[PDB]
Order: C-alpha cells, then sequence, then structure tokens
RNA sequence: AAAGUUGCUGCAGUUAAAAAGCUCGUAGUUGGAUCU
RNA sequence: CAAGACGGACCAGAGCGAAAGCAUUUGCCAAGAAUGUUUUCAUUAAUCAAGAACGAAAGUCGGAGGUUCGAAGACGAUCCGUCGUAGUUCCGACCAUAAACGAUGCCGACCGGCGAUGCGGCGGCGUUAUUCCCAUGACCCGCCGGGCAGCUUCCGGGAAACCAAAGUCUUUGGGUUCCGGGGGGAGUAUGGUUGCAAAGCUGAAACUUAAAGGAAUUGACGGAAGGGCACCACCAGG
C-alpha cells in the first residue's frame, strides 16, 4: 500500500497532536 | 509467458604460541 | 452492553456462575438432616458425601456415594438445614 | 504461574480502558495495587474504586472515567536514584508535563514530582498517561 | 410442533456435513487454494410404495 | 496447571465466608477432639478424619470449631506418623508401580509414570527437609521404599 | 554514527535466517495475599 | 486340516496418550485426565545449561518363525511382468533420526457473538423399558467446568495470505528456556565425542558474490475448448 516510514511518521505526529491538544485542554482548566 | 493459477507449481520446502 | 454494575450482580447471575467465579465465592453444597424410615433419629449428612452413612442406632444405609450429590435410600426423609 | 499481580491489574485496567468500558474487576487485591490506584485517583485518572473483601486476597472494582491513555508496569523494579529519575521520565513519558513514574520510596508510594519535592529515590513501579 | 422437530433434526444433520467440510477446508493452508476460492467468491397417490403397481394387476 | 500432566482443571473446594460455627451444631470442641482421637486410634489419615467428620457428624470445618487443624491436634497428643501422609501415599504408589514393573518389564509407560512419581517424591522430600519435618539424613531409596510401608 | 543489521533502553524466530522429537529431568533466573 | 499375518465395514466433526502412537472378545495388573468436594498439607511453585527415560520407518548383533509383500538379484518385454535374496513377524541388545508440522516454546492474566460436539456434575416437565408397580438406563430442555473443532467480527495486529492469537508493540518491560544475524563456501575441512557398523552430536576459515528471499493485484497473448449458421460448407445424389 504505502511504505511503513510515513505510516510511522503519521502515527507519531498524530500522537504528538493528541499530546498538544490534551496539554491545551489541561492548561485551560487552571 | 507467465503461467496461470491453474498451472501446478508446488511451494518449495526450505530446510601458534606467542613464543 | 458496556453498562452494568459489577458490584451488584443479581441473584440469578450469581447463582448461575461457577462457585469460584462469583463476586465472593461460596459453596453449592449444604448440610441436611435425615430421618430414617425405620426410626425417628436425626442424622446430619453432607449433600455431596463421599462415605456411606450408617444410622448410629439402626445401622441402615442412609445414603450411597455418587459422583456428585449423595443418593438417599428410598423411604428416608430429608430437610434442608440452616 | 502468576507473579507480579500489579502487572496483571494494570494490564486489566488498560485493556478495559481501550474497549471503552466504564467499570472493571481486578483480582487479586494488594497493598501496592491499592496505593497505585489511589495515586491515579488523586490525579483524576481512574475515578473511584471499591475493595470487595472475601477471606482471601480481595478484589477491586474500579470505576473508569475516560482520561487514561496508558497505564503500565515496569518490571523489574529498577532502583531510581534522584539524578537518574530525570532520564527515566524522558524514557517513559511522551511529554515533560503529564504522565507518571510511580516510585516506592521510604516516604511511601508516590509520583515523580512528589518524590522530587521530598528529595528521595526508590523503586520504579509504573507510569500512566 | 412435530414438523419443527423434523426440521431441527434435518438442521443437525446439515450442520454436521457443513462442519465436516469446514474443518477439512480449514486444514488447507496452501495459498493457491485460498487465492482460487477468493477468485471464485468474487466471481459470484403414487404407484410403487404400497403394492405391485403394474399393467396386468394392481 | 498440573505438575506433571498437561491438564488444567478448576475443580476444588470453596470455603464460605462465614467462619462462625452454625447454630445447629451442638458438638463442643472437646467432643470433636475425642472423635478425632478415636478415629486416629482406628488408624485413619487426617484427610479421612476430615471426610468422616464432615459427612456423618456434620462438622463442616474442624479448624472453625476446635481452633486447630487435624494434624496439629494429633501432634499435640502425639498420634501423628513420622512421615507425612501425602509422602506416604506417594511412596506407596511408587512401591506398587515398581512391583508392577518388576513383574512386567515391557511396560515403558509404567517406567515413565514411575519416574513421574519419584520426581514428585523428590520435590516433597526436599520441601520437608527444608522445614525440618524429615531429618536431613533422610533419603528416598528404591529398596528402602517398601520398608517405609 | 547513520543502524533498532547485536537490540539493557531496543530486533526477531507460521509462510522471508530462525522453536530443540517429546515430556519427568538438579544448579541459575523468577516466585500469590497478609503484621499501624 | 495346518501355518504365519491382520483386525475392514461400524470408524467420525470422535476419544486417549508426554510425544512417537493407540481399533477382535474375555480376564488380570498397575497407572491417568476431567468432574464433584464446607477433606488434608500450607508456598511445597514456573522455566530450562549439566545428567537421565521414551522416541515411526529403515538399519546392525544373537536366537525363533517365515503366509503375504518385497530392496538386491536372475529372467521376459520395452515407467512393466514372473520368480524371489536381506527384510516385513516375535523375543533380547543397539542406533536416536523424519515434512518427528500448527513449517507456530512452556507457565500466567485480560480482551466479542453463536450453536454444535466428548466427558463429569446440577436443575426440570414430558416419552419410552409391549401404558414399565418407586428408582434406574435411552431420549428432551437449560446451566456450570476442563476439552477437540468450526462460523462470524472496523477488538486490535500483519508486508500480505491471514490470526480470538500471529492481539493487549515506538503509547516499546508478567516469568523463563532454546535459537537467527545478506547469499554461498558448507554441515565441507579439522579436532573432539558416541556407535559393532551405517552413521549421530559438535563444527570453521581462506575465499567469492550484489543480491538472496516472502506476499499479492494484473492488461495483451500465436492459440485451446464448447456451441450456432451457411449446398458461394458437408452426407446421399443430379
Amino acid at each position: 500500500v504505502l511504505p511503513k516510514k510515513e505510516k510511522m511518521k503519521l502515527r507519531r505526529e498524530q500522537w504528538l497532536q493528541k499530546i498538544e491538544a490534551i496539554k491545551l485542554a489541561e492548561q485551560k482548566h487552571r | 509467458h507467465r503461467p496461470g493459477p491453474l498451472k501446478q507449481q508446488n511451494k518449495a520446502h526450505k530446510g601458534l604460541s606467542r613464543v | 452492553p458496556l453498562a452494568k454494575d459489577l458490584l451488584h450482580p443479581s441473584p440469578e447471575e450469581e447463582k448461575r456462575k461457577h462457585k469460584k467465579k462469583r463476586l465472593v465465592q461460596s459453596p453449592n453444597s449444604y448440610f441436611m438432616d435425615v430421618k430414617c424410615p425405620g426410626c425417628y433419629k436425626i442424622t446430619t449428612v453432607f449433600s455431596h458425601a463421599q462415605t456411606v452413612v450408617l444410622c448410629v442406632g439402626c445401622s441402615t444405609v442412609l445414603c450411597q456415594p455418587t459422583g456428585g450429590k449423595a443418593r438417599l435410600t428410598e423411604g428416608c426423609s430429608f430437610r434442608r438445614k440452616q | 504461574v502468576r507473579m507480579n499481580v500489579l502487572a496483571d491489574a494494570l494490564k486489566s485496567i488498560n485493556n478495559a480502558e481501550k474497549r471503552g468500558k466504564r467499570q472493571v474487576l481486578i483480582r487479586p487485591c494488594s497493598k501496592v495495587i491499592v496505593r497505585f490506584l489511589t495515586v491515579m485517583m488523586k490525579h483524576g485518572y481512574i475515578g473511584e474504586f471499591e475493595i470487595i473483601d472475601d477471606h482471601r486476597a480481595g478484589k477491586i472494582v474500579v470505576n473508569l472515567t475516560g482520561r487514561l491513555n496508558k497505564c503500565g508496569v515496569i518490571s523489574p523494579r529498577f532502583d531510581v536514584q534522584l539524578k537518574d529519575l530525570e532520564k527515566w521520565q524522558n524514557n517513559l513519558l511522551p511529554s515533560r508535563q503529564f504522565g507518571f513514574i510511580v516510585l516506592t520510596t521510604s516516604a511511601g508510594i508516590m509520583d515523580h514530582e512528589e518524590a522530587r519535592r521530598k528529595h528521595t529515590g526508590g523503586k520504579i513501579l509504573g507510569f500512566f498517561f | 410442533a412435530k414438523m419443527r422437530r423434523a426440521e431441527l433434526q434435518r438442521a443437525r444433520a446439515l450442520q454436521s456435513y457443513y462442519e465436516a467440510k469446514a474443518r477439512r477446508e480449514k486444514k488447507i493452508k496452501s495459498k493457491k487454494y485460498h487465492k482460487v476460492v477468493k477468485k471464485g467468491k468474487a466471481k459470484k397417490t403414487l404407484p410403487g410404495w404400497g403394492e405391485w403397481g403394474g399393467v396386468g394387476l394392481k | 496447571g498440573r505438575m506433571h500432566a498437561p491438564g488444567k482443571g478448576l475443580s476444588q473446594s470453596a470455603l464460605p465466608y462465614r467462619r462462625s460455627v452454625p447454630t445447629w451444631l451442638k458438638l463442643t470442641s472437646d467432643d470433636v477432639k475425642e472423635q478425632i482421637y478415636k478415629l486416629a486410634k482406628k488408624g485413619l489419615t487426617p484427610s479421612q478424619i476430615g471426610v468422616i467428620l464432615r459427612d456423618s457428624h456434620g462438622v463442616a470445618q474442624v479448624r472453625f470449631v476446635t481452633g486447630n487443624k487435624i494434624l496439629r491436634i494429633l501432634k499435640s497428643k502425639g498420634l501423628a506418623p513420622d512421615l507425612p501422609e501425602d509422602l506416604y501415599h506417594l511412596i506407596k504408589k511408587a512401591v506398587a508401580v515398581r512391583k508392577h514393573l518388576e513383574r512386567n518389564r515391557k511396560d515403558k509407560d509404567a517406567k515413565f509414570r514411575l519416574i513421574l512419581i519419584e520426581s514428585r517424591i523428590h520435590r516433597l522430600a526436599r520441601y520437608y527437609k527444608t522445614k525440618r519435618v524429615l531429618p536431613p539424613n533422610w533419603k528416598y531409596e528404591s529398596s528402602t521404599a517398601s520398608a517405609l510401608v
């Protein structure tokens, strides 16, 4: 289908995106 | 020419001293 | 689906489960008291008894051991106890 | 056979959380498991739990809430000197804000921030984010 | 009632034949067989009984 | 799972939560202990004593009533054997299998099962040597095996 | 160093290199719950 | 009448065994899983280097027996046929190898549905044992436990075939054993060791090469096969 390199990049990028989203959500609580 | 699925091809079995 | 109280199971489910796999395990056997047909004496017999049980005075076989629950002699009377 | 019941508890909770369950049963109970669950409770990750006491090792019914992404054990219980602690979180946490190394120290079972405040080290038990 | 009973007995027999064929096919792990079956799936009053029934006599 | 078999079965006994003696049991602790004494004088293993007391007299758990287990009760009076009952039964089974083997030499299944039995014997003997029940000079030997029974 | 092709962090072992014929079978490694 | 061999059909979607394997009746012998248990002991456990038991077939050394089949061999045809040696059968020693397969360690936890099957147990109306005079066997309904095997599934995983494990894995740690590190050289040389032998276990380097390998989807393609039509095709004829 598509090489595993950009699948790994997409997964780690979306994971850091959830990290940033939950960081902003938890910062909003203060 | 490339043989089709109907063509019978079996999968191969893989088996001095210092002084 | 995906929404039930595990802390409070109903009596039918907790009865239905295996005796070890309940919320708190509990046995399925019981002690029951038996009157011999030829006498009046009370004998307390395990439900799943592995020994043949003789009357202490009449020496009549009250129950015969089987694979699970004990097989009472016909004529004997029994009551669930506690 | 069954060794390290804390690993079994944390794996059960993680597998329950990934299916979007609300409530999970844990067997057997332990002191270390209860302290770990209290640590996750105080940070608002696993809600509420209640200990079912039979005359054996008990069981725990835990109310999952939804915030928890991954709870995990670290086996073996590596010693964590206070310097090495920093390295540890960069190995286990996806950020330097959230996630928790849980240490058993002589001041108790706690997280890495409280262990840094109390200025002590100990054995690493897990992490949760 | 009895007709559903006969239906259930027939269902038990048919499930026996089906599960026999299913186990026989599940043993087969060759990739050519699976490829061919995938291609195939993607491609898609009485005389007699009682007495002597004849011309001369019945 | 089983220590030498590939079986993994769940079946066992399940004790109830109520450790209290039931109200309908009128036997005192010393009466139960006297029954234990006369049963042991009849020559009974503590397992057999527990089964008989459960079935006929209605004593569900001897430790819940008397406060002590059967082997400790027999030990305080002194009516307890030198080697424990499970090791006794294992050694008796090993003696029986070895007798069958000396009569029947072709039974390699019996040889394999005898090896299983005496390995179980070695594990239990190691445990009993570690917790001082057996003397440290005790050792299971093939000819001395029938002498223990 | 890229290299996670030596892998403790941190690889793999159906079909690609690879799990021992099978089980009893000491040392070494790991070992349930519980005491303010 | 006799000798040796072998237990078909029943015979599976079966079962048992650690595996190799296991199908005539009867008796004896000693084991065994699962189930049941308000018995007992009370951590006695899991996994394997060393060392040891078992290990299809063929093979080797002593006997016995040699019906069928049959390596070799002698003949006749031109992968076959007639005869048949060693063997195939039994007892006692060795050898310890197979595609010895799930091409897939073992122990433990968690994680969908279904209705079938084998054993044990529990509850329950009914039909049967020529309405059985109570129980018992055979069926029927449901549940529980350990199994063998399926179907299904955006649980997730995988390169894909597919997997309820080959999942719970870059969000990377339950315990522990064996083992691979591009293709060849090469399971070779050498040494050790086991074996009566055949052989078994261990096992390189020099050198040489740019690949080796796994999975799946595919147009055209001289052709090939099934049919139909035609007295500018055929049969019988003019």
